[PDB]
RNA sequence: GGUUGCGGCCAUAUCUACCAGAAAGCACCGUUUCCCGUCCGAUCAACUGUAGUUAAGCUGGUAAGAGCCUGACCGAGUAGUGUAGUGGGUGACCAUACGCGAAACUCAGGUGCUGCAAUCU
RNA sequence: GAGAACAGAAAUCUCCAGUAGAACAAAAGGGUAAAAGCCCCCUUGAUUUUGAUUUUCAGUGUGAAUACAAACCAUGAAAGU
RNA sequence: AAGCUCGUAUCAGUUUUAUGAGGUAAAGCGAAUGAUUAGAGGUUCCGGGGUCGAAAUGACCUUGACCUAUUCUCAAACUUUAAAUAUGUAAGAAGUCCUUGUUACUUAAUUGAACGUGGACAUUUGAAUGAAGAGCUUUUAGUGGGCCAUUUUUGGUAAGC
């Protein structure tokens, strides 16, 4: 839980699939630390479908800079690993 | 778990002093160390670079190497059944001269002075030192001096 | 209203520090010698500016005390023709020329290493003569002066470099250094050396505000020295320094002991213990 | 004695304690700019209290200092607002005096409804010549006790000029 | 003997309260064109030694002051401690023999000393 | 501690006192005041080549560390680091 | 155990003269630092650890954030001063002094540094006592379960623990 990174959501694009949590809203999200002076925007499907709106602070795992050392993570297909996993909405 | 770090058990030995904190005075740097001089080691707490280990606090060595900021000192340390000859590189704040050697160098000049002076007279060089002798017989004076009588005191509490 | 415990535990700082004169973090880096030299003293050009006076010295280090090798002051310049303005930028250049030609005379490196003489205000430092003795190397000591470009301090440095002393320095704190391009203006630097920045201001204040031209610059009007002749003052002055930087002292009066016979009268003396005990008794 | 032991009005420190940052802070800055004639500097918060609504490093307040002859003229215009009348307070034990007003449209230039209404704090320091020795770099020292300013000396000075009252 | 520049040793030099200082040196002080730096020529920059001052800084003195530093048939040869005994004591611990031996306190005295270069009734 | 509109226990501003009672990524112990803390300006020496030396020690390893030499640079007006 | 080079060599579980280092016993709390046993309130002056939420003006539970008033204690993990016993080095010939040789280091400089030529200082040659010789080397056996006593102590009620 100590690896969570603050994210700021730009908008929510839902695909209309919903099991019990409004499945697969393609959230366009940007980093809290890079929103100020950068132009860098990430693009990710997530289960946080209905509870998320524009300008909300969410927490997330950030795979793009993390060098894990698991043999299970090493035995994957890297180009199928997402850059962002949205974990929970803050406040 | 045990603790055997590089500065363990040095709480009171690397403290600076009482009312002597702050920067060092400039006659520490201006002194001159030539190869072969007898030096003493006392680790300064404020200057962390080039610092002697906690063993060599208080030992005494000989300077063999002189470099920019530091001096090279040899120390005889015992281990097991044998002396070894270990070498250090101490910055000049931690080092200081030994006055026992400095009194030796001026006693040689006095010993050379007495031999050359006694040769002009011709006898009795008399140059070795002698320890404390038992004293000679002498006569004390009771003139204006009566021997005062003492006695043991009784017991009182006054507590 | 200070407790007895407060004065009990009190690191009293060093004597030159609570008086506020000497930085000791700077002094350690200036004094120390590479220990493989064993004796070689590190000579420090000490340039200190008071108001209305300029002090320049060449000193070394010893545990008993610092040893002065040679020194000159701003008030020796009326011997060399400079009367008024003996604390400006230009007189600071003349004093650094005076210590250099003096310390090369008493040392022996006088005939060689003449330095520049046709001075144009261009950054260069002295070069070692082929198959000869090396020039005398003196480092700069500034004390507590804030280092800003165009200062009076580096003018005393420029007189030292032109006199022949080896002083390591850059060209960026001289006046006329440009911020955008990293070059020096040699024409504008040559103005400051001969008092151009003062003689320019004698022009603008003349026609516009006559009221202050009597109050300021009054020594100029008394000797009738106009603005354009100010550049001719220092030009004759630098050649006067090359002739005889011999430092003859003065007579001061009859002797020294007449000075001590005066100053005893005005200082108070300590009372004795029994005279103190008589005052406690009353 | 008299001859150089004289009071003076060393600096005047205008202050506007804006509650929360924003464009309302920058509209307060243009008030001090047209008043003092200089560019004001802005101060940041030290801590986050959250009962006032502030956060750390927010550029919460502005202030500008005025020295020289221009400080006396702004001081005269401020005292006319309160009719040369101050309380038994407003004079510190060090000898300095200050007072705060509100609704700056009552003095000065104009109303100008785009910029709004603001209240200022005026604070005046007092010293004598020779106070350089505490501010300078080389040979720093402290001023002796008989040359220091007191509360009693300022009120004796402030009654003499401007014909004012400490009535409380 | 007094100042100033540069120190050495770093409170016998500091701290608090009042007083005195000729000469010169310092210091306050006057101005903002230029190099330069600030919200503010206050600090630093430059400019004049000019309009003026010992009011401050600085130096010297005084205080049965606070602090600090030396001593002493001061406390005390006491506290502790190294060796020895088929010594005492149910013990706890304590005496002796050959030895080393403090600290707080008490009183008495002290309140910077000096190196280099220059300049001063 | 004493002062300033709204403003109080706590906003911002000012002075006096202030031997570190603060701060220095973290455990505790050292250390530090014109700094080793706070705020600015410039930079990559957190680099290349291999030896000597300290600590645990069998005077082997491993980790960490000190002082140099030969190169190349950073910074500063400079000593230097 | 086999020996080898040498035989007054300078070494020594010691003292003295000189000079270092240390923070335990004792002292101190009217010199800094200082616990303990308990613990009542103040609802966005915080939430820290949760939990449920189609969300946040969002709920519920809890340690509380807060000690908001004073009150004693002394000290292995508190300190200005500081023992005793134990501990490091020096007491010369591989030394001191004149004198001038060496160099690519160093100095403004034949200044320093380092190593030397030639000359001078010997039986008291630089404190005491002792020295069944001093010094170096090769090679291999056994052992790697310990225990007791005075003193200093840690855990423990205490123990032939």
């Amino acid at each position: 839980v100590t690896q969570l990174v603050e994210f700021i959501v730009l908008d929510v694009d839902s695909t209309g699939i919903s099991r019990g949590n409004r499945v697969l809203a393609d959230i366009t999200v940007a980093r809290t630390s890079d929103l100020g002076v950068n132009d860098q925007v990430y693009y990710v499907r997530s289960h946080l479908g209905g509870i998320c709106h524009a300008g909300d602070s969410v927490m997330g795992y950030f795979i793009a800079n993390s060098n894990y050392n698991s043999d299970l993570f090493d035995g994957l297909n890297i180009d199928y690993v997402p850059d962002v996993v949205l974990v929970k909405k803050l406040y | 778990g045990k603790s055997h770090g590089y500065r363990s058990r040095t709480r009171y030995m690397f403290q600076r002093d009482f009312r002597k904190h702050g920067a060092v005075h400039l006659s520490t740097y201006l002194k001159v160390y030539k190869v072969g001089d007898i030096v003493d080691i006392k680790a300064n707490g404020s200057i962390q670079k080039g610092m002697p280990h906690k063993f060599y606090q208080g030992k005494t060595g000989v300077v063999y190497n002189v470099t920019k900021s530091s001096v090279g000192v040899i120390i005889n340390k015992m281990v097991g059944n044998r002396y070894l000859e270990k070498r250090l590189n101490l910055r000049v704040e931690h080092i200081k001269h030994s006055k026992c050697r400095q009194e030796f160098l001026e006693r040689v000049k006095a010993n050379a002075a007495k031999r050359a002076e006694a040769k002009a007279q011709g006898v009795a060089v008399q140059l070795k030192r002698q320890p404390a002798q038992p004293r000679e017989s002498r006569i004390v004076s009771t003139e204006g001096n009566v021997p005062q009588t003492l006695a043991p005191v009784p017991y009182e509490t006054f507590i | 209203a200070k407790s007895s415990a407060y004065s009990s535990r009190f690191q009293t700082p060093f004597r030159r520090r609570r008086e506020g004169k000497t930085d000791y973090y700077q002094r350690k880096r200036l004094v120390t010698q590479h220990k493989a030299k064993y004796n070689t003293p590190k000579y420090r050009l000490v340039v200190r500016f008071t108001n209305k006076d300029i002090i320049c010295q060449i000193i070394s280090s010893t545990i008993t005390g610092d040893v002065v090798l040679a020194a000159a002051y701003s008030h020796e310049l009326p011997r060399y023709g400079i009367t008024h303005g003996l604390t400006n930028w230009a007189a600071a250049y003349a004093t650094g020329l005076l210590i250099a030609r003096r310390t090369l005379q008493k040392l022996g490196l006088d005939e060689t290493y003449k330095g520049v003489e046709e001075v144009e205000g261009e950054y260069e430092l002295t070069e070692a003569v082929e198959d000869g003795p090396r020039p005398f190397k003196v480092f700069l000591d500034i004390g507590l002066q804030r280092t800003t470009t165009g200062a009076r301090v580096f003018g005393a440095l420029k007189g030292a470099s032109d006199g022949g002393l080896y002083v390591p320095h850059s060209e960026n704190r001289f006046p006329g250094w440009d911020f955008e391009t990293e070059e020096i203006d040699p024409e504008l630097l040559r103005s400051y050396i001969f008092g151009g920045h003062v003689s320019q201001y004698m022009e603008e204040l003349a026609d516009d505000d006559e009221e202050r031209f009597s109050e300021l610059f009054k020594g100029y009007l008394a000797d009738d020295i106009d603005a354009d002749s100010l550049e001719d003052i220092y030009t004759s002055a630098h050649e006067a320094i090359r002739a005889d930087p011999a430092f003859k002292p003065t007579e001061k009066k009859f002797t020294k002991e007449q000075y001590a016979a005066e100053s005893k009268k005005y200082r108070q003396t300590k009372l004795s213990k029994e005279e103190r005990a008589a005052r406690v008794a009353a | 004695q008299n001859p150089m032991r004289d009071l003076k009005i060393e600096k005047l420190v205008l202050n506007i304690s804006v509650g929360e940052s924003g464009d309302r802070l920058t509209r307060a800055s243009k008030v001090l700019e047209q008043l003092s004639g200089q560019t004001p500097v802005q101060s940041k918060a030290r801590y986050t209290v959250r009962t006032f609504g502030i956060r750390r490093n927010e550029k919460i307040a502005v202030h500008v200092t005025v020295r020289g002859p221009k400080a006396e003229e702004i001081l005269e215009r401020g005292l006319k607002v309160k009719e040369y009348q101050l309380r038994d307070r407003n004079f510190s034990a060090t000898g300095n005096f200050g007072f705060g007003i509100d609704e700056h449209i009552d003095l000065g230039i104009k109303y100008d409804p785009s910029i709004g209404i603001f209240g200022m704090d005026f604070y005046v320091v007092m010293n004598r010549p020779g106070a350089r020795v505490t501010r300078r770099k080389r040979c720093k020292g402290t001023v002796g006790n008989s040359h220091k300013t007191t509360k009693e000396d300022t009120v004796s000075w402030f009654k003499q000029k401007y014909d004012a009252d400490v009535l409380d």
